[PDB]
């Protein structure tokens, strides 16, 4: 058994393992969340269009339960572990309490899994940030972000990964309360193409409504990228 | 010169330097002498006092391990103390499990084994004491020394610590076939008073114990009216 | 008794480069009959048939363990297990559970593909083998099967005469047994072919 | 970085093993064992440098059980640790199989204990050579044959007709090689083998020996037990050698 | 960083891991508590990293139990762990002996857990002000990564600490009213903040000896204090 | 001893796990391995070392369980490896055991993506916990399940995985992806897919004639379902077809090494 | 100490596994030859002095009635593997009541080697094995290296004189050797690289034939040496 | 310095460096003083509100200097030893046995890699069937039995004063003894009063007790 102390303080209150985990998040692909009136939009950048990559691509936005999605940035394998723990947690909760877990509760579970990995001898921290969105059973949306330190916080919109600060600046100006479903998609795509090259097939997109979810197709996503490539020339 | 940081490592010459250094603690500690006589064993140590306001009986280097056996710790005192608790467990073990007072040779063997083991694991360090073992069980009067290496050797007479090269010269003039416990208490006390350095250690007292036929083979501090 | 809770019987006989193994089709809960279409035979590979009787939950669970170990054997070893090793393996698993047993009693029947030699085994529920040269049987009408086979079986028989012996046995014995019945299924195995037959019987 | 733990150097050598072998000569003592027709003898140095030491307490010879003896060469307290594990091994073997461990098998188990510290990190190697001595029975006719096994820090276990270990072993082993050529050791009397062994020591140490300077142990067909040889029987060998 | 271990002592008898953890608390938000005779008051700077954050979610004031609350400074996620042990201890007490935990016992309990490292790889980079009323009136205690805990008439922790401890050695007397502390609080927040000060940008809580309940102030009631300035 | 710790699981100053990176270099040095997805199955092809007269066969009773590079995991999943051979065998045992546990529990074949996730989770575990090196292996999984049809996966030292229509790992994998990119198309037969694999190996080994003794090919395809034992299992139901993993011998590569040399001369 | 000692270096190498391999190559020569009806393995056993007892040095080992091995490199490391191998064979018997096939036994040795290249606080085994046996699929000769990689061979050699031994076997090896002429070839190959005169007391030989592995006694081996 | 990181490394002159540094943690805490006559022991301590004096059972308590979280651990430990003892015996844990076991607990933390030294000194004061007792424990595991001493910052001065007066302490009454303990603690320094100086007492008739601010007014 290996018990070494990996995450330790150094001469000015720095935890370097945590910092370098957050560096790994900065290199990861960009992800965005945007909270509307009654819809949440998760949008992520995919690596790069290839002839060979499988048309039915693997999804980088995961379902945690019937009403809660997650997107991330950073080490994709670490994140898959994190998503596993969270799926277990939601089902554990149904079994212990019959009701379905609240988003805000599930976020604190995840964030505490990240925090523990910054203090548990034997182990390095995860190199992942998450964006988690979902509804209450009273139909009001919530969007949370979690970072490697274990700190969570709620947002009206948020970007992580590469060109986080640039997208986030664009979004501070342009954000608007009570956007529709279609406005939210528009605004999310727009926000992404401040970091990303083209918008053909390097974007996946979930529209999480109360009582529905959609991994948008390539017909409906092309329609919106051309409505937005037309607006960026003005 | 990275070869001297753990005791789990030989040097290129076949030495174990962590064990040499621990032996250096002992060699700079206070001087103890002992003598194996016809009727028993006597030990004497010199306590360097760090303060005129210590109660008498403070920082005793001689401890009983069994009705018939005792140890004098030379070197670092708290290290020595951990060795005393093991020695008592061994002595207790022998009465509990085998119904016998531990033989002196066996008790010394077990103390050595114990000191040896802290010479082989990266996670621990050697002890910084030597332990004089004085016994008088069914095997007769015995005097052994264990050292930080875990080497154990029996002696007629011995001296450890800073005074030890002169004290050894005076212990050589005794006669170990005749000398009794009564005569030895006198002679060993004279040797500690002569090898004492007056420039460096102004405050000291002598501690002296014995296990003899007088004391009904019980290890015990000698009565204070005999110095 | 617990070995008789679920009902059922199995029988295997040897001939000359062939065997036959038969089982009844009944599943029950003591006297109440749940199904009449549960044969108790499991084909391991081209050469080995397994019969299991005893409590049905443990037949179901122990045959799944056998299947699991066999699949891993075939990937490690890149070959099919022979009748004798499979039986030694089965034995080992029963005895692993010596102080808390599987309530099954297996009947294994096999043929060495090369030499054409027939191996039969039956086991008690902690894996003691009984490997004669004529026949083996187990389950709720094993007493009545013994004497049918002692009087009908003879050395030497070929596939078609061994099949009649073994079907008359199973039927006449199931008919004096209230917990085994509803006709039978038989596998007939040679080095070259494996024939299966559903035999008619009484509807009680 | 390989000089400090159990990893291979780039020439496939283990450095801690080589240095543990130096611990063996560092200790300054010489041991000679020799197997003759009916017996096995072991002759080690008994150094008592200090006039005040109780000389019957300094020993390299130990019993592992009634019938097996050892001679430790090298770092003495590492020796005694192996004596204790050997004793534990012998005692477990006897409880498990109901017969005393054969000396060949004992030696192999102690070798395995050494090997394991050459391959795991964090425990120092024992800087000794353990020479085991005892009689072993043949399966055929049930006769008893004397053995000598040595185990070293590398975990190597081998049997010998004779062998010197310790300071000046190179000079003493050559002397025994010369005297092997005259007649095989297994054809010699106890006395004749002894004169060879004792003169191997005298050649190598560059001295003349008294009986007090050596301690000697012995297993023989007559008495299978490993036992010390009394000082008188060694004076008669040393007297025989000063003459011839 | 790995050259010396988690346990190592400095040549003047400090443990390095603990010195560095205390430095960490200095780069925190600012937070403070003030004890009157009637009541005990706590407050913090929020310090959101943008106007897209919902500010609710970034609380530095947490209820431990009906009669006590904390304000944390330093690593928020580490504080979550302490504030959870404290909630559990406070409820075990009530379970076992049917009465509220004393405030001192709660600070004691939170400090035991601070020093369990060698097990955890490192200290907590966190300090807590615990505030509440028991039988000894309004109290304010402070715990730090060393596991020392200590009672204070008024303290601050964080980036604006050293500047708030010269508005204390001036204006702080033992004998003030609710009002003068609620105002002295906001005076110090205005000083050592970097931002302009607003009702959304700070948090205030009281535990008055009158009723023995922590109350968390609305933004309506924080307007009234910036007004009085 | 803690000063001689290498710190295998410790991030370095840029969010980079050096041991994960160096272990990926090791895979780039390894023999070329190619996977192609076709309409009638998946094809896996691998270059082998140079053939010493003195080699021998294991002479295994069943020839479709393991070549030098191709392994069955279960009857609907096979793979090829690049990287540290002994590391591959430890993980292939892990995968065989997981696939068979799933059959044990659900009495149905594990989905190939589910299998792939378990494999990659095992790898990720040695990147976060445990003070030891990671596995230095990359896999190509060929799979068939009813959820998703034929599927080809690649698994990298990080514990990441991704699906593909054609891919190449090992030595000359950029040169190989260049060629597949050009010549792959979504309408391939399994016999064309095999050809295309042979050409791509012929152009990365650097020989004009395809030495049949330097090639291994395996196919994951479907074949008509065997016997329906309706008497021993009256509620058994088998589909018309079932997946098979097959390690093509020289007698099946003769008309296919011939069709890759007529496409090599006419170019 | 529970951290790994064997790690990746920037170019993808695992150097502790190459140093171990180096140590297996510096060992005394051993070789093997597979005939059409048996296998023969052989090894030099020279002692350092004539004071050593030759007869007790083992280089070839029985692992079970049907299989044996020899090694080069670090003797003491070889004993660990021989012990593990011997146990796995008895274990297979208890379970299946038949002899463990040589292919399975060699995958067990491999995975033990492979453990010691990933496990914390251990170095790799510094020896390579030749394994020779007979099972229902015939006669086999395998080599296993410190990496845990194994290959089946018709004929091979490990240790210091092995490039030359292997060259010499390329030429003289045929697919239709009988077992007695494989023993001859084995011995003849040892003779070429051998320093000094080669005797029945500094060479050891094993032989699979009729499904049974057996060491030659000194006397059996003197017979075959006066003929060459 | 190569030799001063871990506790498990001797230095070539036979010193344990990390152990001396833990010992500085004590020399840099607030001063405390102890003294004893025939039937009482008095602890005083200069608080720098910081718990610096703990009661360990009816008949024994201690002052600390240095790392308080270490003091609190050593207290849970002694308290649990005394209770155990009184459960088994119905009498008081004898004081020499308290000192031994504290000494040994300290020593174990200076010889293994998975243990840190304790950076805290104690003055243990108690009263049992063999009279009053004042022990000093330091992080090296040493345990002195004193008639008077001082530890912590500037505590040399306290030590000097005591050195002139202790010979008279056998004869003193409980009031002069308390004053001597204060003139000593004063010598290690703002002046003493009931909000920054502690006094505790134990002896014949007298379960261990910290004087309240009322009773302490008399002396201060």
């Amino acid at each position: 058994s290996y018990d070494r102390a990996i995450t330790v303080f150094s001469p000015d209150g720095h935890l370097f393992q945590v910092e370098y985990a957050q560096e790994a998040v900065r290199k990861g692909l960009c992800a965005v969340g945007v909270r509307g009136k009654d819809s949440i939009i998760f949008a992520v950048e995919k690596k790069s269009v290839q002839k060979l990559q499988d048309s039915r691509t693997i999804r980088k936005i995961y379902k945690l339960d019937e009403h809660i999605y997650l997107a991330f940035a950073g080490l994709s394998a670490d994140a898959r572990v994190l998503v596993n723990h969270a799926q277990l947690e939601c089902q554990r909760f149904r079994l212990n309490y019959e009701d379905a877990v609240d988003v805000d509760l599930l976020v604190r579970y995840v964030a505490k899994v990240q925090q523990k990995s910054t203090q548990s001898s034997g182990s390095r921290p995860y190199g992942v940030s998450t964006i988690i969105g979902g509804f209450n059973e009273n139909g009001q949306p919530h969007l949370w972000k979690t970072d490697p330190s274990g700190m969570s916080s709620a947002w009206r919109a948020v970007a992580i990964g590469r060109n986080d600060k640039t997208v986030l600046e664009f979004m501070e100006k342009s954000y608007q309360e009570n956007m529709t479903r279609d406005q939210c998609v528009h605004f999310a795509i727009k926000a992404l193409l401040e970091a990303v090259e083209s918008g053909s097939k390097n974007i996946e997109l979930v529209v999480l409504e109360n009582k529905k979810a959609l991994y948008m197709g390539d017909d409906e996503l092309r329609k919106f990228v051309v409505e937005v490539e037309k607006e960026r020339e003005e | 010169t990275e070869h001297d940081q753990s005791t789990d490592i030989f040097s290129a010459d076949g030495r174990v330097f962590q064990v040499e250094y621990a032996c250096k603690a002992v060699d700079n500690g206070s001087t103890a002498v002992a003598a194996c006589c016809t009727d028993g064993v006597v030990v004497a140590v010199e306590k360097i006092l760090t303060s005129r306001m210590l109660e008498e009986g403070s920082n005793d280097r001689i401890h009983a391990v069994d009705r018939q056996a005792g140890v004098c710790i030379c070197g670092m005192l708290p290290d020595g103390r951990a060795v005393v608790s093991r020695a008592r467990a061994e002595a207790e073990n022998s009465r509990d499990v085998f119904a016998t007072p531990i033989p002196g040779s066996v008790l010394a063997s077990r103390i050595g084994e114990f000191m040896h083991v802290y010479t082989t694991h990266y996670a621990y360090r050697p002890f910084g004491c030597s332990v004089i073992i004085a016994s008088y069980a069914d095997d007769g009067p015995q005097l052994f020394v264990s050292d930080p290496s875990g080497t154990v050797a029996g002696y007629y007479g011995i001296a450890l610590g800073k005074g030890k090269t002169v004290a050894k010269t005076e212990l050589e003039k005794l006669n170990f076939k005749s000398i009794t416990c009564d005569e030895a208490v006198v002679k060993l006390t004279k040797i500690l008073h002569d090898v004492h350095d007056k420039s460096k250690d102004k405050l000291y007292e002598l501690e002296v114990a014995w296990v003899c036929n007088k004391s009904n083979c019980v290890f015990q501090h000698v009565p204070n009216d005999m110095i | 008794s617990i070995l008789t809770y679920s009902g059922g019987s199995c029988l295997a006989m040897a001939g000359d480069g062939c065997f036959v193994i038969v089982s009844d089709n009944r599943l029950g809960e003591q006297l109440k009959t749940i199904s009449m279409e549960v044969p108790k035979l499991h084909v391991i590979n081209e050469s080995i048939v397994l019969g299991l009787t005893g409590l049905r939950t443990d037949q179901q669970t122990f045959s799944e363990k056998v299947r699991f170990r066999n699949e891993l054997y075939k990937l490690r070893e890149e070959r099919e297990i022979g009748g004798k090793a499979f039986a030694a393996l089965v034995s080992s698993m029963l005895y692993e559970a010596r102080f808390g047993p599987w309530f099954v009693e297996p009947v294994i029947a096999s043929i060495d593909k090369r030499t054409g030699e027939v191996y039969l085994c039956a086991m008690d529920l902690i894996g003691a083998p009984c490997e004669p040269e004529d026949y083996v049987c187990a389950g709720t009408c094993a007493e009545s099967l013994h004497g049918m086979c002692e009087a009908l079986w003879r050395p030497g028989l070929g596939p078609e005469e061994l099949f009649e012996v073994a079907a008359q046995a199973m039927l006449s014995a199931c008919d004096r047994d209230s917990l085994s019945g509803y006709g039978a299924v038989a596998a007939i195995v040679t080095r070259d072919k494996m024939t299966t037959r559903l035999i008619n019987g009484r509807k009680d | 970085f390989d000089k400090y733990i159990t990893v291979f150097s780039p020439e496939g050598s283990l450095y801690q093993v080589e240095y543990a072998f130096k611990a063996v000569t560092y200790a300054g003592l010489l041991t000679v064992a020799i197997r003759c027709k009916d017996a096995v003898l072991v002759f080690t140095q008994h150094n008592v440098p200090d006039r005040l030491m109780r000389p019957d307490t300094i020993t390299s010879l130990h019993n592992i059980n009634k019938d097996i003896g050892t001679c430790i060469t090298g770092r003495a307290p590492d020796g005694k640790s192996l004596v204790q594990k050997a004793r534990q091994e012998a005692s477990e073997y006897k409880y498990r199989y109901g017969s005393p461990i054969p000396v060949s098998v004992l030696a192999k188990r102690v070798a395995d204990m050494a090997q394991v510290r050459t391959q795991h990190a964090g425990l120092r190697l024992m800087g000794v050579v353990m020479t085991f001595l005892g009689m072993e029975q043949n399966d055929a006719d049930g006769s008893w044959v004397p053995q000598i096994y040595c185990v070293d820090p590398a975990g190597w276990c081998g049997s010998y007709h004779a062998c010197a270990i310790g300071k000046k072993q190179i000079e003493a082993n050559a002397f025994l090689e010369k005297k092997q050529k005259n007649a095989p050791f297994h054809t010699l009397s106890q006395k004749d083998a002894a004169m060879i062994a004792l003169a191997a020591l005298q050649s190598a140490l560059g001295a003349s020996l008294k009986a007090t300077d050596v301690e000697v142990g012995r297993c023989s067909v007559e008495d299978h037990c490993f036992r010390r040889v009394p000082d008188e029987d060694v004076e008669e060998w040393l007297t025989a050698l000063a003459e011839a | 960083e790995y050259d010396r271990g988690v346990n190592t002592f400095s040549p003047e008898g400090r443990i390095f891991q603990i010195e560095y953890a205390i430095e960490a608390i200095k780069l925190g938000s600012t937070s403070l508590g003030i004890q009157t005779p009637d009541a005990v008051v706590i407050a913090a700077e929020k310090r959101v990293p943008s106007v897209l954050v919902d500010p609710s979610s970034m609380n530095k004031i947490l209820e431990i139990d009906y009669h006590m609350g904390t304000v944390l400074s330093g690593m928020v996620a580490d504080a979550r762990i302490l504030v959870e042990h404290a909630r559990v201890e406070a409820q075990n007490h009530r379970f076992t002996y049917d009465e509220p935990m004393r405030v001192e016992s709660c600070a004691l309990a939170t400090c035991d857990l601070s020093v369990r490292f060698g097990l955890m790889s490192r200290p907590f980079g966190v300090s807590l002000l615990i505030a509440g009323v028991d039988e000894n009136g309004p109290q304010l205690w402070q715990t730090d990564p060393s596991g020392t805990y200590t009672r204070y008439d008024a303290q601050a922790i964080g980036a604006g600490a050293e500047a708030a401890q010269t508005v204390f050695n001036e204006i702080y007397h033992r004998n003030m009213t609710v009002e003068e502390a609620e105002t002295l609080a906001v005076r110090i927040l205005k000083q050592v903040m970097e931002e302009e000060l607003t009702k959304s940008n700070i948090e205030i809580a009281i535990v008055p000896a009158s009723t023995g309940k922590l109350e968390v102030y609305d933004q309506t009631k924080i307007q009234r204090i910036i007004d009085r300035l | 001893s803690s000063r001689y710790d290498s710190r295998t699981t410790t991030f370095s100053p840029e969010g980079r796990l050096y041991q994960v990176e160096y272990a990926e270099e090791a895979i780039s040095q390894a023999g070329t391995v190619i996977g192609i997805l076709t309409t009638g199955g998946v094809v896996l092809g691998a270059e082998k070392g140079v053939q010493n007269s003195l080699f021998d066969s294991e002479n295994m009773e069943d020839k479709n369980i393991s070549g030098e590079k191709m392994y069955k995991i279960a009857s609907h999943i096979g793979c090829s490896v690049a990287g540290v051979t002994s590391d591959a065998y430890a993980l292939l045992n892990y995968a065989r055991l997981s696939a068979n546990r799933h059959h044990y529990t659900y009495q149905e074949p594990m989905a190939a993506e589910d299998l792939c996730r378990l494999l990659c989770d095992e790898k990720q575990l040695y990147t976060q916990y445990g003070g030891v090196r990671p596995f230095g292996v990359s896999f190509l999984l060929a799979g068939w399940d009813r959820h998703h049809g034929y599927q080809l996966y690649h698994t990298d030292t990080s514990g990441n995985y991704n699906a593909w229509r054609a891919y190449a790992i090992g030595q000359n994998d950029q040169v190989a992806q260049s060629l597949l990119k050009r010549d792959w198309k979504p309408e391939l037969t399994l016999d064309e897919g095999i050809v295309l694999c042979l050409r791509v190996l012929g152009k990365t080994m650097d020989t004009v004639k395809l030495s049949a003794e330097r090639l291994e090919v395996a196919v994951l395809h479907k074949v008509p379902a065997p016997a329906t034992q309706k008497l021993l299992e009256p509620y058994g139901v088998l589909p018309k077809t079932v997946p098979e993993f097959k390690i093509l011998r020289e007698t099946d590569l003769k008309p296919l090494i011939a069709e890759a040399d007529r496409q090599r001369e006419a170019e | 100490s529970a951290y790994g000692l064997t790690t990746f270096s920037p170019s993808g190498r695992l150097v502790q596994i190459e140093y171990a391999t180096t140590a297996a190559s510096k060992g005394t020569t051993a070789l093997g030859v597979k005939a059409m009806d048996g296998v023969v393995i052989a090894a030099e056993k020279k002692t350092t002095s004539p004071l050593a007892a030759s007869l007790t040095v083992q280089k070839v080992f029985v692992l079970d009635d049907h299989v044996g091995c020899t090694y080069s490199g670090i003797g003491p490391d070889c004993r660990v593997l021989v012990d593990a191998a011997r146990k796995a064979c008895q274990k297979y018997r208890l379970t299946y009541h038949e002899p463990m096939p040589v292919s399975q036994l060699v995958r067990h040795i491999s995975s033990l080697y492979q453990e010691f290249t990933q496990s914390g606080g251990v170095r790799p085994f510094g020896c390579s094995l030749l394994v020779a046996g007979a099972d229902s699929q015939g006669n086999h000769l395998y080599q296993v290296d410190p990496s845990g990689t194994f290959w089946a061979w018709k004929a091979t050699s490990i240790g210091k004189g092995s490039t030359d031994a292997k060259t010499f076997l390329e030429k003289r090896y045929t697919n239709e050797m009988e077992i007695e002429d494989a023993v001859h070839t084995a011995l003849l190959t040892l003779k070429e690289g051998f320093d000094g005169t080669m005797t029945a007391e500094n060479t050891q030989v094993g032989r699979v034939s009729e499904g049974k592995f057996e060491l030659f006694t000194v006397d059996q081996l003197k017979d075959y040496l006066d003929q060459i | 310095n190569q030799y001063d990181t871990n506790t498990t490394t001797w230095s070539p002159t036979g010193r344990l460096f990390q152990v001396e540094y833990a010992n500085e943690a004590v020399n840099n805490g607030s001063a405390a003083v102890g003294t004893k006559n025939k039937d009482f022991v008095v602890l005083t301590a200069l608080k720098r509100y910081q718990e610096k004096v703990f009661k360990l059972d009816d008949h024994v308590g201690m002052a600390i200097a240095g790392l308080v979280a270490d003091g609190r651990m050593l207290a849970r430990f002694v308290r649990t030893e005394c209770m155990n003892y009184r459960y088994m015996h119905d009498s008081d844990n004898p004081l020499p046995l308290i000192a031994e076991i504290v000494g040994e607990k300290y020593q174990r933390h200076i010889q293994f890699a998975g243990k840190r030294p304790f950076g805290v000194g104690l003055l243990i004061a108690g009263y049992d069937s063999t009279g009053p007792h004042l022990y000093h424990t330091v992080p090296s595991g040493d345990v002195f039995d004193f008639k008077a001493t001082a530890m912590g910052l500037r505590s040399q001065a306290a030590r000097t004063y005591l050195e002139k007066h202790f010979e008279s302490f056998p004869d003193c009454g409980l009031d002069e003894l308390i004053m001597h303990a204060l003139k000593a603690l004063a010598a290690a320094t703002a002046e003493l009063n009931i909000k920054n100086t502690t006094i505790a007492i134990v002896g014949k008739g007298t379960p261990f007790m910290v004087l309240t601010e009322e009773a302490a007014r008399k002396y201060l």
